[PDB]
RNA sequence: UACGGUGCUGAAGCAACAAAUGCCCUGCUUCCAGGAAAAGCCUCUAAGCAUCAGGUAACAUCAAAUCGUACCCCAAACCG
RNA sequence: CGAAGGUGUGCUGUGAGGCAUGCUGGAGGUAUCAGAAGUGCGAAUGCUGACAUAAGUAACGAUAAAGCGGGUGAAAAGCCCGCUCGCCGGAAGACCAAGGGUUCCUGUCCAACGUUAAUCGGGGCAGGGUGAGUCGACCCCUAAGGCGAGGCCGAAAGGCGUAGUCGAUGGGAAACAGGUUAAUAUUCCUGUACUUGGUGUUACUGCGAAGGGGGGACGGAGAAGGCUAUGUUGGCCGGGCG
RNA sequence: AGGACCGAACCGACUAAUGUUGAAAAAUUAGCGGAUGACUUGUGGCUGGGGGUGAAAGGCCAAUCAAACCGGGAGAUAGCU
RNA sequence: UCUGUUUACCAGGUCAGGUCCGGAAGGAAGCAGCCAAGGCAGA
C-alpha cells in the first residue's frame, strides 16, 4: 500500500540537507561528529 | 553461402593482386592505429593458404565445420607444414565466415562504418 | 632552460607564452585526432608554460 | 567495386592485426 | 575578450556518425570544450583559430557514463559537447 | 535497390449535419458561508534636471547569457 | 638424512596422558627444573562459519491463449521474419510533472543475473546519443512559513521580532506547420513569424520615485445562448468487379 | 434551493470466500457506504516525546506508542532462570 | 559384365599445389583432382 517512504528532493534537502544542519548548534555538532567518524558523505547532497 | 570453396577463389584470386606494401598504403586510418608494418609476408603466406587448402578434400572445403585432428594431421602433413598453422589458417577462416556472413546480415554501408579499430586503455599500444 | 628565459623582458615572454600556448594548443589537437606519435611532447611544453609564468610572476613580484 | 574493395580492403588488412 | 583564453576553450574534435552528418549536410563542426566555456567564446574561439565564419554555437553537456573496473565503481568525467554552425562559403580547414 | 530503402512524380483536397465536460465566460443570473499578496503594466507629480538629460514613432543595427532536454513514468526503470 | 601441524599404526602408565614409528607436510621445534597464565567445553532457545534434514518434495507471481511455416544457431515451446488465432482500448493507449539516473540506440558476449532454455534482455563489455532569444529552470513579484542588522528578552546555549532579506503549489515578455536520426527535436533543417532589451539616426517633445492613484485582483452554485475541436453522411478523386 | 435523491471516476471499508512458510509484513475476487461537500486530492509550511495532535479509539507521530527513535549514564539492577 | 553415382588420413597408380635433399643436375614422401577399387543401384 502507501508506504512511509515517498521521497521528495526540496523535502530531503531543507530538512537534512548541508545548509540545513549549518544553521544550528546541534546541526555543526552532528557535522563535527561525522567529520569525527570520518564518513565519505556527510550529509545528503545529490 | 559463404565455403572455403569461396575462400579458395578469394585466395587464389587475391594471390595473383596480393602485396603489403600497395594495401597498407590504400588506407589512411589503420596504418596509424595498428604498426604499418605489422600487414604481411603476401606471397609466402598467400602461396602457403593456396597450399593448405590445396591439402583439402573438396566437402572437407564446402563444409569446413568437420574438420578434426586427423584431418589436421592430413592436411599438416600434405603441404610440408605444422598442425599449428592449418589452425590458424582455419582460425582466419573462421574470422573471414564471421565477417562476411556479419556483411550478409548487415547493409554494406551500416557493416563498414561500424568497423572498430581496438586498444586496452586509452594509453597508446597498452 | 631557465636561465634563458630569465635573461628575456617581460615584453619577449608575453610573446614567448603565445608561442607556446599556440603550439600547444596545435598539439593537443594533433593529438585528439589521432595524429600524434610523439606524446613526450605535451609534457615538453605543458611544463615550460608553466616555467615562464613562474618568472612572469617574479618580476611582477619585486 | 564496392564489395571487392570491401571484400580486398578488409581481408588483406583484418587479417594483418588480429 | 583576451586570447589567451582562447586557447584554452577547445579541446578536440567530436568524431563520429552525427558529426560527420552534420559537417557534410548541413556545413557543421562538432567539438569538445572545456566545462565552462559559453557560446560567445567559443564562437570568438573558432573564428579566431580556424579563421573561418561562425555563424551560431548551440551546445549541451554531457554526463559521463558509470563504468566498472575490477568490482570498482568509477564515474567518467563530465564534459561539454558543441554545434558550430559556419556560414556556407567557408570550407573547413583542420590544423 | 545491399530488399533495410533511395529518388522523381503526384489526383481530389468541398458541402450539409451533429456536437462537447473545450472556448466566449476572470462573463451573465443568484446565494451567503462574502470569497490571496505583491511586481511587471498605465497614469500623477516631490527631490531634481532643463538647447543637457529623458520620453514618443519609423527605419537601420546588435544582443538575448547559463542550466535542464536521452529513456521510464495506470511502471520489469518511482514507493514497496 | 626432513621441524611444527594432519593422518594412521604399535607400545606403555591407576588416570588426564607419554614414547616410537609408516604416509602427508616442507621450516620450525624444544629436554631438564623453575616462572606467568586469555589453560582444557557438549550443553548456556550460547556467538561466527561450514554442511546436513525434510526432498529432488512445495513452489515457478493473476485462468488474456495460443498454432504453424521459415531464419539465425552448438542447441529454438520462449529470439527475429511472415501468417492466422486471442486480450486491453476513459487503457494493458499517447504526453508530462514528480522520483530514478544512462535503464535510450547500435554492435558484441551468455559465466553470474532473468524463478526453465535463452541465440534474447531493463544482464556483461565497447562505442554512440540529450543542439533552444520564444518549452522549463534560472530570473522579476510576493503567500503561508523561514532567517533576521539594530532592538526586546533570557543562568550559558538561546527565544521572540523591526527594517529588511528569502520562500511557489500562485502573478510576470515572446513560435508555428512541415522535413529529417539507428537513437534529439516546438531546439536541427525548409518556410513563415514574434518579443524584450542595447546603440544609432531622424521627427517631435516636460522627463524624473522606495512616495500618490488605477490595474493587476481573485467565492460557490446555476442557467443557456454563440461557437470550435471533433465526428457521420453526401459530393469529389484514385482504384475495384472480386 | 439542498451536509437532497440514483449513479461511474474519486474517497472509503459493510459482509463472504480465497490467501495465512501469501501474488501482498493487512491484499485479491464477488457484492457494500458516501459521491456539491463537516467532500476529495496535488505541491510547500507548522506543531517534538514529563511533548505534540486527536468529530476522543489511549487512536496517531516513519511497518516500532498506557510515554517514539538514536547516542550516552551503562557492564543500570536482577534474593529470578 | 556396360551405365548411373557414392568412399577424408590410415587399400593402389597418376600424383598439380606446396614441402624434404642438392650450389646445379635432378630425385623424393605424398595432400587434393582423376582412374582403378570398395558401398549401392538402372540392366
Ligand atoms: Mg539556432
Ligand atoms: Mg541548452
Ligand atoms: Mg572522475
Ligand atoms: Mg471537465
Ligand atoms: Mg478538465
Ligand atoms: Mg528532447
Ligand atoms: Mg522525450
Ligand atoms: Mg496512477
Ligand atoms: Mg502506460
Ligand atoms: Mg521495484
Ligand atoms: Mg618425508
Ligand atoms: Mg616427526
Ligand atoms: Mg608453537
Ligand atoms: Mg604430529
Ligand atoms: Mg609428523
Ligand atoms: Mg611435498
Ligand atoms: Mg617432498
Ligand atoms: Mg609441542
Ligand atoms: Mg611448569
Ligand atoms: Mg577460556
Ligand atoms: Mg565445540
Ligand atoms: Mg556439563
Ligand atoms: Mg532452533
Ligand atoms: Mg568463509
Ligand atoms: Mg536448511
Ligand atoms: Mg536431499
Ligand atoms: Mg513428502
Ligand atoms: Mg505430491
Ligand atoms: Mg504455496
Ligand atoms: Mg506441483
Ligand atoms: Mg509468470
Ligand atoms: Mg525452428
Ligand atoms: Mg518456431
Ligand atoms: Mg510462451
Ligand atoms: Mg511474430
Ligand atoms: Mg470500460
Ligand atoms: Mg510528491
Ligand atoms: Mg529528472
Ligand atoms: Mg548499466
Ligand atoms: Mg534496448
Ligand atoms: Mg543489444
Ligand atoms: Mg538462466
Ligand atoms: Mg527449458
Ligand atoms: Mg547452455
Ligand atoms: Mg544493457
Ligand atoms: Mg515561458
Ligand atoms: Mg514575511
Ligand atoms: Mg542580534
Ligand atoms: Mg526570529
Ligand atoms: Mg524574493
Ligand atoms: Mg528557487
Ligand atoms: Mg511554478
Ligand atoms: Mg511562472
Ligand atoms: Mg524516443
Ligand atoms: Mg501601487
Ligand atoms: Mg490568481
Ligand atoms: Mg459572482
Ligand atoms: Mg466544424
Ligand atoms: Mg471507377
Ligand atoms: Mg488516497
Ligand atoms: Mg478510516
Ligand atoms: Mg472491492
Ligand atoms: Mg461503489
Ligand atoms: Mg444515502
Ligand atoms: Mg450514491
Ligand atoms: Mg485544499
Ligand atoms: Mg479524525
Ligand atoms: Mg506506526
Ligand atoms: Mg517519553
Ligand atoms: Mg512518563
Ligand atoms: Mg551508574
Ligand atoms: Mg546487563
Ligand atoms: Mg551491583
Amino acid at each position: 500500500m502507501k508506504r512511509t517512504f515517498q521521497p521528495s528532493v526540496l523535502k530531503r534537502n531543507r530538512s537534512h540537507g548541508f545548509r540545513a544542519r549549518m544553521a544550528t548548534k546541534n546541526g555543526r555538532q552532528v557535522l563535527a561528529r561525522r567529520r569525527a567518524k570520518g564518513r565519505a558523505r556527510l550529509t545528503v547532497s545529490k | 553461402g559463404f565455403d572455403l570453396n569461396d575462400f579458395l577463389e578469394q585466395l587464389r584470386q587475391m594471390k595473383n593482386m596480393g602485396g603489403x606494401x600497395x594495401x597498407x598504403x590504400x588506407x589512411x586510418x589503420x596504418x596509424x592505429x595498428x604498426x604499418x608494418x605489422x600487414x604481411x609476408x603476401d606471397d609466402k603466406v598467400l602461396v602457403r593458404m593456396e597450399a593448405i587448402i590445396n591439402s583439402m578434400t573438396m566437402k572437407e572445403r564446402a563444409k569446413p565445420e568437420i574438420i578434426k585432428g586427423s584431418r589436421k594431421r592430413r592436411i599438416a602433413a600434405g603441404c610440408g607444414m605444422q598442425v599449428q598453422d592449418v589452425n590458424r589458417l582455419l582460425k582466419q577462416f573462421d574470422d573471414m565466415q564471421r565477417m562476411m556472413k556479419k556483411m550478409k546480415k548487415g547493409g554494406x554501408x551500416x557493416x563498414x562504418x561500424x568497423x572498430x579499430x581496438x586498444x586496452x586503455x586509452x594509453x597508446x599500444x597498452x | 632552460k631557465a636561465k634563458e628565459l630569465r635573461e628575456k623582458s617581460v615584453e619577449e615572454l608575453n610573446t614567448e607564452l603565445l608561442n607556446l600556448l599556440r603550439e600547444q594548443f596545435n598539439l593537443r589537437m594533433q593529438a585528439a585526432s589521432g595524429q600524434l606519435q610523439q606524446s613526450h611532447l605535451l609534457k615538453q611544453v605543458r611544463r615550460d608554460v608553466a616555467r615562464v609564468k613562474t618568472l612572469l610572476n617574479e618580476k611582477a613580484g619585486a | 567495386m564496392k564489395q571487392s574493395t570491401l571484400a580486398l580492403l578488409l581481408l588483406l588488412l583484418l587479417l594483418t592485426p588480429v | 575578450i583576451r586570447e589567451e583564453r582562447l586557447l584554452k576553450v577547445l579541446r578536440a574534435p567530436h568524431v563520429s556518425e552525427k558529426a560527420s552528418t552534420a559537417m557534410e549536410k548541413s556545413n557543421t563542426i562538432v567539438l569538445k570544450v572545456a566545462k565552462d566555456a559559453t557560446k560567445a567564446e567559443i564562437k570568438a574561439a573558432v573564428q579566431k583559430l580556424f579563421e573561418v565564419e561562425v555563424e551560431v554555437v548551440n551546445t549541451l553537456v554531457v554526463k559521463g557514463k558509470v563504468k566498472r573496473h575490477g568490482q570498482r565503481i568509477g564515474r567518467r568525467s563530465d564534459w561539454k559537447k558543441a554545434y558550430v554552425t559556419l556560414k556556407e562559403g567557408q570550407n573547413l580547414d583542420f590544423v
